[PDB]
């Protein structure tokens, strides 16, 4: 299911900013 | 009449912009209590100001690595801008100071916790809960792109739940005051536009394609685009598909292909009519505006209190000293903040 393939992601996490 | 409050928040705006508030406290003002995040240049604690007992949010920038990240004009955008600003769902900015190492910025402290956290451990929000938080976020926006602002950072991580359930929209380091087209590669990979990505000049409307994932993922426990690496997400945002889950409404679906919308001839809120395409879809039909600014609506979910200074609804974090150098680092940089 598209649920566990979010939690067995590795970006479930605080997801930082992209920059330079 | 929306017409004429925000013509007059703007004319606030405006003051305080052009005069911006500096040096209104001092580090000694105020007791330490605990780091509510830490992060790459700076760190946000929960603290007292002694003279008041009342509880703030300091946000403490290390000068020499913001310099180090590039994000010095950033940074003084962030401050010039919410100094500036006044709405009931911004964390107010109640005093700003500067020493040798740091720059501080004090704001009112939710309690409440991160959205991020109880979207996470609660899985998904339902629509009625999900469309609550959005209100908050559509009213936000265009109080914020009438005074010309870009926030460009939307995500769950940066909204904050106060003590009476509504939100609090934090972390101003990517806001940008523009008239017209702005080029800046920011923002979160899984929130970006698809102008973004593809390097093309873009506006305000970039927050209201952030305003369609964030509601899908508030309706469906995770985003539209995901993967492990940045580059395949970029990949699932500039490709034009988007699956909802079975159980999204008609209406949500309906709202999402239009905020979610590659096309800006097309997306809602940079349409002719503006954010009233928004304000009046039929998923919104339920959504007493003026009730949600008066925040006179009950919260879907009102946080768990335990007292003035309670920080549970945060995680936590190794403490780290607050250091202050006998040496001035950068100062002509931050000469105005
Ligand atoms: N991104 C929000 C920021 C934060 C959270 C977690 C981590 Cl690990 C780093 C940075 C934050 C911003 C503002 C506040 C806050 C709370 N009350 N007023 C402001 C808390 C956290």
């Amino acid at each position: 299911t598209t649920y566990a393939d979010f939690i067995a992601s590795g970006r479930t996490g605080r997801r930082n900013a992209i920059h330079d | 009449s929306v017409k004429e409050f925000l013509a007059k928040a703007k004319e606030d705006f405006l003051k305080k912009w052009e005069n911006p508030a500096q040096n209104t406290a001092h580090l000694d003002q105020f007791e330490r209590i605990k780091t509510l995040g830490t992060g790459s240049f700076g760190r946000v604690m929960l603290v007292k100001h002694m003279e008041t007992g009342n509880h703030y949010a300091m946000k403490i920038l290390d000068k020499q690595k913001v310099v180090k990240l590039k994000q010095i004009e950033h940074t003084l955008n962030e401050k010039r801008i919410l100094q500036a600003v006044n709405f009931p769902f911004l964390t107010k900015l109640e005093f700003s100071f500067k020493d040798n190492s740091n720059l501080y910025m004090v704001m009112e402290y939710a309690p409440g916790g991160e959205m991020f956290s109880h979207l996470r451990r609660i899985g998904r929000f339902s629509e009625p809960h999900a469309r609550f938080y959005a209100a908050q976020i559509v009213l936000t926006f265009e109080y914020l792109h009438s005074l010309d602002l870009i926030y460009r950072d939307l995500k769950p991580e940066n909204l904050m739940i106060d003590q009476q359930g509504y939100i609090k929209v934090t972390d101003f380091g990517f806001a940008k005051r523009v008239k017209g087209r702005t080029w800046t590669l920011c923002g979160t990979p899984e929130y970006l536009a698809p102008e973004i990505i593809l390097s093309k000049g873009y506006n305000k409307a970039v927050d209201w394609w952030a305003l369609g994932v964030l509601i899908y993922e508030m309706a469906a426990g995770y985003p539209p685009f995901f993967a492990d690496q940045p580059i395949q997400i970029y990949e699932k945002i500039v490709s034009g598909k988007v699956r909802f889950p079975s159980h999204f409404s008609s209406d949500l679906k309906d709202l999402l292909r239009n905020l979610l919308q590659v096309d800006l001839t097309k997306r809602f809120g940079n349409l002719k009519n503006g954010v009233n395409d928004i304000k009046n879809h039929k998923w919104f039909a339920t959504t007493d505006w003026i009730a949600i600014y008066q925040r006179k609506v009950e919260a879907p979910f009102i946080p768990k209190f335990k007292g003035p200074g309670d920080t549970s609804n945060f995680d936590d974090y190794e403490e780290e000293e607050i250091r202050v150098s006998i040496n001035e680092k950068c100062g002509k940089e931050f000469s105005e903040f």
